[PDB]
DNA sequence: TCTACCGATAAGCACAACTACCTCTCCT
RNA sequence: AGGAGAGGUAG
DNA sequence: TTGTGCTTATCGGTAGA
């Protein structure tokens, strides 16, 4: 970083970038057979449920191998973008 | 799978049929007692499947299949040849319809077929 | 103090070389020994504890 | 029963097939023979009777090879034996037997005991759903004749031993008709390469 | 070169009708130590 | 999870998962680092390392006798055996 | 082995529909897995109901909205039990002579009314004048385990298929090669009895869809056992390419010489031998 | 004292291979029902109260029946006077090596001898058979063999003593066979060899073969090592170790992967490189490792306000926790938060022992 | 109607569980 | 002079 | 302890004389 506003803009981006990547994590977690007939395009009322339900998503995936697979497979394709972001924050004479 | 204590005795009753009598008695084998059964039920178990206790953990059984994916169809919103594919039934319509749902992260949309 | 688990911030040891007349970054400038010409980037510095291990070299001639 | 018809008119298409291949002089119009039509020439029932038939080779007509389909699965040795009773007196050199179950271990012996004076194949009916030959991993198959091993064996100055085997019991093998001490030709999609039976 | 141990002694009475048994190892700074 | 089961039946074995959002530069937690221990404590390990040299063995055994000959082809050391009759390479020198 | 990895390929005629792969490949993966009737029915209870039937009539609910997801019926499976019970009939080692299965939308169970829209299956025992099948213990503990095992849809064989997707199939296509990545699936089969092949029997339950299965290509995963199917060369050729593919897979770059020697070597004496002892004494011999 | 759930192979036929309750005490194979009877048990309602599964599950039910009616086929009318008693004692004396005790005495001291009663030891085996019944139906998990909570570590105390143990009792059977030998046909000290037992400690100490915890033969190795004298660094991290005995060193299982009983107790970023990749544990530097304590614990818990097992089998218990000490059932207590923060204000006082762990679980009610 | 070898299962019985090097400490 | 038990280095 | 090959040993088995 150039500066320190710069070291906390690009903290900030990271924690949101992390955001982010856990939200599509959660979202790919729903790839399966048992949300059949939520994923379909009708009326369910149980939309929120899946949303409140944020520290379930984490005991369900690291209980099912399958669900690991698909959820570190969803982080690294959505970490790619942030790792993308130090040719924007990193400066031409870095030497790493 | 069911048990109960006769009053006599205290002790477990074995379901027994008598064709005379053409109903359904339970007695033990301490004490010559025999009383009337209660809804004719002898056996009554809910179909589970948990016999393989603690293993399912480990050796990944596959209890739950993940919905397969296809690159031929191409999303509307976005242009991502990636995309989920399923049978499922509609609000009120009959039978199995395909459904789509796109697998790019920034999209989320799902259409029909 | 350097406690593994109570680490000073990096902006304290930077204010605190600071402070002391050198560069904040750790860097100083240095001038070749053998041409006497000044390098054009600056080569970071300091002292830092080291060990010697029991292997030596005739130790492993054969 | 229909299953039963269309399981058999599968075989009977794939049996001609490879008696074309094989080069058993097989009319088109068998081989372009399609369900209906197999349906309509059938009648009510087979009873696998009417696939049973005689085929002479193209080149040579002395040369015939008789097909025959056991009426009842778990043929025995009374069974065999009133085969090659019919084979010697059709005078009758090769024959192809098409079973639905695995042959008696007495009937396995006696087909061995007799397979110097003529030659038996046996084919269960599941291996012949699907075409072996007609397979995109299947390379071409070409059967040499002595006249070209002998060249081959003098080209190389090799002998008949030092050349890469392939087994008897192997699908092509089986599917060619080959003999033990017979070198077949490989095409890969070019380079080639030759293959001794053993 | 010699093994640092103490002596164990023990009263042993035989009816009819200290001696020395073995030395333990003694570990540096234990409670029998100089 | 951490403290056996989350007892939502009771588990027996877990597939762990962990996001560390500190970096090196800032220091790692405590538990950061105990998630990293645990995450690089498969690389300390000495299995698996006979493997390759076993694997390498048991193929050399086999590839050892193979050799190309004057005539063009390629025979085994033993029998003179055929292996190839012609060298499947893709040029350019042969 | 005792996966026995299977790979089917979808013909060529499916692509003129709309969509029509997929529905294809749903439409076989429907057909071809094996689906236990516990994994259907929720509560399973034995009832006192009093050829001549013998008493101690076993009941099984089913609700409706686990048949319609699986698109099955009460009568379908009544008629896959009873097809399954004389198809093998082996176990169930006493004095039983027949087995009927009846179908009643609404029982005489007052018992629990939890569910109302539940399907209860009806099944009675018939014994040949005796009273040998009078106990429970025996029909709980041997006719309830085997009605729950019975599969109502696929094959006893066949243990999973899922749908996949590829770029570089094992079989390339003749012609078509355009198409840049196609849709195949995977199938695996039990190994629990090895007199049959795995093959075989999967030739037999693809009858009824012979024509979707494109069976020019579709090879068994294995080589070991490829090669008594479909030859040899088959197999050096399937050999090559999972060779190249963990080739590709450790990060280095081999040349396809090497890789070539190597398959020809190892399949000199018309079957692949193993890098053991064994192997080295049987090829040598 | 074993329990063992197992499908049934003795007097079973194909029909009836159901999971059973088995008991192996004293290598007998007793039918748990039997010896649950034996034990002052007369009613079977009482003893289905004892094992207070609390829980309805079919395969829980249909192993207790199993478990029923094998005890019933085993021995007849057993419930009826005491012939569960008999038939223990004759399986007792059916093995190769019975005790010299006869029935009477056999249960009061080789049956949990922490248990005066002949009653209360009756609850304590339905209270296993509960912990069992509720570790099969998947609402208690198991013991882990990974986690400190159910390990202990042996440094001077427990180590020398086997070694001590054995010695002494082959310099016994040496002394015995000396006066045998000199009885038919001196003074004590010429019949007590005095070389066998420090001869045997010097080449314990020498060869670093220490005597396994629970085989006679198979000597393990790896328990004494030499100093490193290089610095006082390795010297002083070589005395802070522990050890772990594995039977393969190819794999061992979780225990070279760190684990969250290690917080504080021993070092998990540290830890040597190679065959024995985390066998060996550092420990940390507020370590301590707790010794056996003279007073007596007993004596100080019913003046906080514990109250004393019931003798009775008929009664229950309503909601009283269990007060087990070292694995010994001592008494109830009526409300576990009160009487462990009482607990702890004592020890808080000095006057209670400072190393004494206090455990408070509600999912066990313990 | 009484014998032959013949299919799948239990139970021992084997080999094998990486190279290239360096020290010390104990026997025999 | 020869063998067994530990620790250690490099890929 | 495992992980696979490998050789005795027993359960039934159907077919032919
Ligand atoms: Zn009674
Ligand atoms: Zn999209
Ligand atoms: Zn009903």
């Amino acid at each position: 970083s150039s500066d320190l506003q710069s070291r906390k803009n690009l903290t900030e981006e990271i924690s949101y970038g992390l955001r982010e990547a856990e939200q599509v994590c959660n979202k790919q977690q729903l790839m399966v057979e048992s949300w059949r007939d939520f994923l379909a395009v009708n009326g369910e009322d149980k939309e929120e449920d899946s949303v409140s339900d944020l520290a379930r998503f984490c005991y369900e995936r690291q209980k099912s191998a399958t669900l690991s697979e698909l959820a570190v497979s969803a982080f690294k394709d959505a970490y790619r973008d942030v790792q993308a972001l130090a040719y924007r924050y990193g400066d031409q004479s870095n030497s790493f | 799978s069911t048990m109960k204590f006769c009053r006599e005795c205290n002790n477990i009753l074995y379901p027994k049929e008598d064709k005379e009598q053409k109903i359904l008695l339970y007695a033990c084998r301490n004490c010559d007692h025999q009383e009337v059964a209660d809804n004719s039920c002898v056996y009554r178990n809910e179909v589970h499947h948990s016999v393989s206790e603690r293993t399912q953990i480990l050796t990944d059984v596959a209890s739950d299949p993940t919905l397969p994916r296809t690159k031929a169809v191409r999303c509307s919103k976005c242009q991502h040849r990636e995309a989920v594919f399923f049978q499922a039934t509609a609000r009120g319509e009959e039978g199995m319809t395909l459904f789509f749902v796109c697998c790019n992260p920034n999209c989320g949309h799902r259409w029909r077929e | 103090h350097a406690t593994p688990f109570s680490t000073p911030g990096v902006t304290e040891i930077t204010e605190q070389l600071h402070r002391a007349g050198f560069s904040r970054w750790g860097n100083e400038r240095v001038y070749n020994g053998r041409s006497g010409e000044m390098m054009r980037s600056m080569i970071f510095m300091g002292p830092t504890f080291y060990q010697r291990l029991v292997h030596m070299s005739e130790d492993k001639v054969k | 029963t229909e299953e039963e018809l269309k399981r058999l008119y599968r075989i009977q298409k794939t049996l001609m097939q490879m008696l074309r291949d094989r080069g058993y002089f097989i009319a088109d119009s068998e081989l372009t023979m399609t369900k209906q039509q197999f349906i309509r020439k059938h009648g009510d029932n087979m009873k696998r009777e009417d696939l049973v038939t005689l085929k002479a080779k193209r080149n040579d007509n002395s040369d015939q090879l008789y097909i025959f389909f056991p009426d009842e699965a778990k043929v025995g040795v009374k069974t065999m034996k009133m085969y090659t009773n019919r084979m010697k007196s059709e005078n009758v050199f090769r024959a192809i037997l098409v079973v639905q179950q695995n042959l008696t271990p007495f009937a396995r012996t006696c087909i061995s005991e007799i397979s110097s004076k003529f030659h038996l194949e046996v084919f269960q009916e599941a291996e012949m759903l699907v075409n072996i030959k007609e397979h995109v991993l299947v390379p071409e198959h070409q059967v040499l004749t002595t006249e070209e091993k002998k060249t081959l064996l003098e080209r190389y100055t090799v002998k008949e031993t030092q050349l890469p085997r392939i087994q008897v019991t192997d699908p092509i093998a089986r599917y060619f008709g080959l003999k033990r001490g017979q070198v077949v030709k490989i095409i890969r999609p070019r380079y080639v390469t030759y293959r001794y039976v053993v | 070169n010699m093994t640092y141990s103490a002596r164990i002694k023990v009263n042993v009475q035989v009816e009819v009708f200290d001696i020395l048994i073995g030395s333990i190892p003694v570990m540096v700074k234990s409670i029998l130590c100089k | 999870p951490l403290r056996g089961a989350k007892g939502k039946t009771t588990t027996e074995s877990y597939v762990p998962y962990g996001v560390i959002e500190n970096s090196f530069l800032t220091g790692l937690n405590p538990l950061e680092s105990f998630v990293h221990s645990v995450t690089s404590r498969d690389s300390s390990f000495s299995g698996n390392a006979d493997l390759p040299g076993t694997l390498s063995r048991r193929l050399m055994f086999f590839m050892r006798d193979i050799y190309a000959a004057y005539d063009g082809t390629v025979r085994n050391s033993f029998g003179n055996q055929l292996v190839q009759f012609t060298y499947e390479t893709d040029g350019p020198v042969e | 082995q005792r996966e026995q990895t299977m790979s089917l390929y979808l013909s060529e005629y499916l692509s003129k529909k709309k969509h029509g792969f997929e529905y294809g490949s749903l439409e076989i993966k429907n057909h071809l897995e094996k689906l236990s009737f516990s994994e259907i029915v929720s509560t399973s209870m034995i009832i006192f109901s009093p050829v001549p039937l013998s008493p101690w009539v076993c009941h099984f609910h089913i609700s409706e909205k686990v048949l319609k997801r699986k698109q099955l019926s009460a009568e379908s499976v009544v008629s896959s039990l009873n097809e399954q019970y004389k198809s093998r009939n082996r176990e169930l080692k006493l004095d039983i002579v027949d087995l009927d299965i009846q179908n009643t939308n609404h029982c005489s169970s007052d018992d629990q009314a939890m569910k109302d829209d539940n399907v209860c299956i009806t099944v009675t025992v018939v014994e040949a004048s005796k009273h040998s099948v009078l106990e429970l213990d025996a029909i709980r503990l041997v006719l309830i385990p085997f009605l729950l095992d019975s599969p109502v849809k696929g094959d006893q064989g066949i243990k999973k298929v899922n749908i996949l997707w590829t770029d570089r199939p094992k079989a390339p296509k003749r012609n078509g090669n355009h198409l840049a990545g196609e849709l195949y699936l995977k199938v695996t089969m039990y190994g629990d009895r090895g007199k049959r092949n795995c093959w075989t029997a999967l030739l037999e339950t693809c009858l009824p869809i012979m024509d979707m299965i494109d069976w020019g290509r579709s090879h068994p995963d294995n080589i070991r056992q490829c090669c008594s199917v479909y030859g040899i060369d088959a197999g050096r050729s399937i050999f090559v390419a999972n060779l190249e593919s963990a080739v590709s897979d450790t990060g280095k770059e081999i040349l396809r010489e090497h890789l070539l020697l190597v398959a020809d070597s190892l399949s000199v004496t018309g079957e692949f031998v193993a890098l053991n002892a064994k192997g080295w004494s049987k090829q040598r011999q | 004292f074993i329990v063992r759930l197992s499908e049934n192979e003795k007097a079973e036929d194909y029909k009836r291979r159901e999971k059973v309750l088995t008991v192996y005490f004293l290598s007998t194979e007793i039918p748990v029902w039997l010896l649950f009877f034996a034990l002052g048990v007369s009613s079977d309602k009482e003893a289905m109260d004892l094992i207070a599964f609390d829980g309805d599950d079919a395969s829980i039910t249909n192993s207790l029946i199993a478990s029923i009616h094998v005890a019933d086929a085993v021995c007849e009318a057993f419930r009826c006077g005491n012939n569960a008693l008999t038939y223990v004692e004759q399986q007792i004396k059916s093995t190769k090596f019975p005790p010299a005790e006869s029935v009477d005495e056999c249960l009061h001291l080789y049956l949990f001898p922490g248990l005066q009663s002949l009653k209360k030891k009756a609850r304590f085996l339905g209270y296993m058979v509960k912990c069992l019944l509720n570790s099969y139906a998947g609402k208690r998990k198991c013991e882990n063999r990974d986690s400190f909570r159910n390990k202990r570590i042996e440094l001077a105390g427990e180590l020398l003593e086997r070694e001590i143990r054995v010695h002494l009792a082959h310099a016994r059977r040496k002394m015995t066979r000396a006066m045998q030998k000199h009885l038919s046909g001196k003074p004590i000290e010429h019949y007590l060899d005095a070389s066998v037992i420090t001869n045997g400690l010097s080449r314990a100490f020498s060869t670093g073969a220490w005597s396994h915890p629970f085989r006679k033969m198979e000597r393990v190795s790896g328990v004494v090592a030499n100093l490193g004298r290089a610095n006082p660094l390795q010297t002083l991290i070589d005395l802070r170790r522990t050890r772990q005995q594995v039977l393969y060193t190819g794999k061992v299982g979780d225990a070279r992967y760190p684990h969250p009983s290690h917080w504080g107790r021993v070092c998990f970023l540290s830890t040597p490189d190679g065959e024995n990749c985390g066998l060996v544990k550092n420990m940390s530097l507020l370590g301590l490792v707790s010794t056996q304590s003279l007073e007596s614990v007993v004596e100080k818990l019913f003046a906080c306000g514990m109250e004393e097992l019931m003798d009775d089998t008929c009664t229950p218990l309503f909601g009283k926790h269990k007060v087990l000490l070292n694995g010994d059932w001592v008494g109830l207590c009526a409300d576990s938060e009160s009487f462990v923060a009482e607990l702890k204000s004592r020890r808080r006082q000095s006057e209670l022992p400072r190393e004494m762990e206090i455990k408070r679980d509600k999912d066990d009610n313990e």
